[PDB]
């Protein structure tokens, strides 16, 4: 928490456009028409094994090419 | 006529009266056209260029409770043009992670009926 005191404070004593991107930017949502509100990537392991119904590309890992 | 376009989405949303004509009018057309190139001719049209990934390939990523059907049709139109070695036996050859051949995924999508 501490820390998290003196990020959210130096972020808003930045006064700059703020270049430094956090994330993946209006990467796709699931919808026709939809493709806004950018994202964020993390990984799960090892238990509980099923059939993949939900997903969104054809397995890569990063961006393809 | 984009054939390519309409036998993916007919494999990837279930539907099997769709795949068929999408079927026979590829036998149509591969009957037109018996020069020189009657296997090469109906991989092409089934196998993508870009990645390799075939129509099976296509088939079994994403799984849906048609997929077993969908999988005994398509395999014996290769059984009837005599191509089901290189189709089956067909390799993603994107470079960048590719060898994953169409048995690879049926174990990893875990079809112990379809293997």
């Amino acid at each position: 928490l501490q820390r998290a005191r003196t990020i959210l404070e130096f972020e808003k004593m930045l006064p700059e456009w703020l270049r430094s991107r956090f994330r993946m930017g209006e990467l796709c949502k699931v919808a026709d028409e939809d493709f806004r509100l950018c994202l964020r990537i993390n990984e799960v392991k090892w238990t509980e094994w099923k059939t993949h119904v939900s997903f969104l590309n054809e397995d890569p890992g990063p961006i393809r090419r | 006529k984009r054939l390519k376009k309409r036998i993916f989405a007919a494999v990837s949303e279930g539907c099997v009266e769709e795949l068929r004509e999408l079927l026979q009018d590829l036998q149509d057309l591969c009957r037109r056209r018996r020069g020189l190139d009657v296997p090469d001719f109906l991989m092409h049209k089934l196998t993508a260029s870009d990645t390799g990934k075939t129509c099976l390939m296509k088939a079994l990523l994403n799984i849906n409770p048609n997929t077993k059907e969908i999988v005994r049709i398509l395999l014996a139109f290769a059984e009837e043009n005599d191509i089901l070695d290189r189709f089956i036996n067909a390799e993603y050859t994107e470079e960048a992670y590719e060898g994953q051949t169409a048995l690879n995924i049926a174990i990893e999508r875990r079809q112990g009926d379809i293997t």
